[PDB]
């Protein structure tokens, strides 16, 4: 009515949440799994 | 998910490249949860208190305790989100939902059952699905569709913003603010009701027009971040941009990653250019690390595929407008 708004916070994406915790990516179990994204 | 057949079974459901969550408040007295602003899909989901199964990840996120809301209704039917392995279950539950000041009356999934991985390493707690009924398993009235008949928007449509820089971003809800952009709106029409999807009629790298001739489909996910499109194309987009596959990424070297093309959508008869400045992240200048570009593979089967989808990245450059009320997506240069 005024104008509604959803702040959109900054948070750590999964990929890179990964990466600071040293987590090999090959090492994630084989093509057929499959990471959850689709 | 995986399950061909259906439009409400075929659903980008990325996440692993999301910078950005929004809040809401579910029951009486409300409940909060961190929620990813999905365009891809069309359910409200979030973990419920009822999950127990020790290897599922509910444990490291805000459960939602029907017991603890008077304004609780319960529903019972079963949803389900199947992958290769495993799966993202839960039944349908309705109460009080508060998104940006505005309250309505929601069927969302409470949650029993999520995967191991990767939704431990996640840090929002659920999903809140802003795509069209068409999309919605169990053909559950959307978030967007429920605002609509409260009657408190001045128009019928929503719009993502992406920040400079990083409180990060945010969804106008009724419009379009116009210190988000500049210049004109360039309306394109959906491809189909039921999905945000429109017709692109080709992709152009340098020069220089190479692949996505004779037409192909676009998604604009707002839950996804990079640029997705089908093996075949990104290994002929990636082979031309000179970048090698590093596994589930694409990379440079950090020193030629400026020189780098430019990367060139087709909407609606307008040219959507996307310089190496917003494909490529900068973090190095050396010639020995490497830098990520992504664009990434991606195959999406029928009804929804072979599709490209347009992430945050996308919309980070160009602000989208989301016009529910008559069908099309518009674009404009964000600033
Ligand atoms: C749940 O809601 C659906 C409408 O989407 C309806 O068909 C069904 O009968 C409901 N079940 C209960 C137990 O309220």
């Amino acid at each position: 009515t005024t104008f509604k708004r959803i702040f959109l916070k900054r948070m750590p994406s999964i990929r890179e949440s990964l990466k600071e915790r040293g987590v090999d990516m090959a090492r994630l179990g084989p093509e057929w799994s499959q990471p959850m994204k689709r | 998910l995986t399950l061909g057949n259906t439009t409400s079974s075929v659903i980008l459901t990325n996440y692993m490249d999301t910078q950005y969550y929004g809040e809401i408040g579910i029951g009486t007295p409300p409940q909060t949860f961190k929620v990813v602003f999905d365009t891809g899909s069309s359910n409200v989901w979030v973990p419920s208190s009822k999950c127990s199964r020790l290897y599922t990840a509910c444990v490291y996120h805000k459960l939602f305790d029907a017991s603890d809301s008077s304004s609780y209704k319960h529903n019972g039917t079963e949803l389900t989100l199947r992958y290769s392995t495993g799966t993202v279950s839960g039944f349908l539950s309705q109460d009080i939902i508060t998104v940006g000041g505005i309250t309505v009356t929601q069927m969302f999934g409470e949650v029993t059952e999520m995967p191991a991985l990767p939704f431990m390493l996640a840090e929002f707690d659920g999903v809140v699905g802003m795509g069209f009924i068409e999309q919605a398993i169990g053909r559950v009235t959307p978030i967007f569709d429920n605002i609509i008949s409260q009657g408190v928007l001045k128009e019928d449509v929503f719009s993502f913003y992406y920040n400079r820089d990083s409180l990060g971003g945010q969804i106008v809800l009724g419009g379009s603010d116009p210190q988000h952009y500049e210049g004109n709106f360039h309306y394109i029409n959906l491809i189909k009701t039921g999905v945000w999807q429109i017709q692109m009629k080709g992709v152009s790298v340098g020069s220089s027009t190479l692949l996505c001739e004779d037409g192909c489909l676009a998604l604009v996910d707002t839950g996804a971040s990079y640029i997705s499109g089908s093996t075949s194309s990104i290994e002929k987009l990636m082979e031309a941009l000179g970048a090698k596959k590093r596994l589930f990424d694409y990379v440079v070297k950090c020193n030629e990653g400026p020189t780098l093309p430019d990367i060139s959508f087709h909407l609606g008869g307008k040219e959507y250019t996307l310089t190496s400045a917003d494909y490529v992240f900068q973090e190095s200048y050396s010639s020995k690390k490497l830098c990520t570009l992504a664009i990434h593979a991606m195959d999406i089967p029928p009804p929804t595929g072979p599709t490209w989808a347009l992430g945050a990245t996308f919309i980070r450059k160009f602000y989208t407008e989301f016009d529910r009320r008559n069908n099309r997506i518009g674009f404009a240069l964000a600033r």
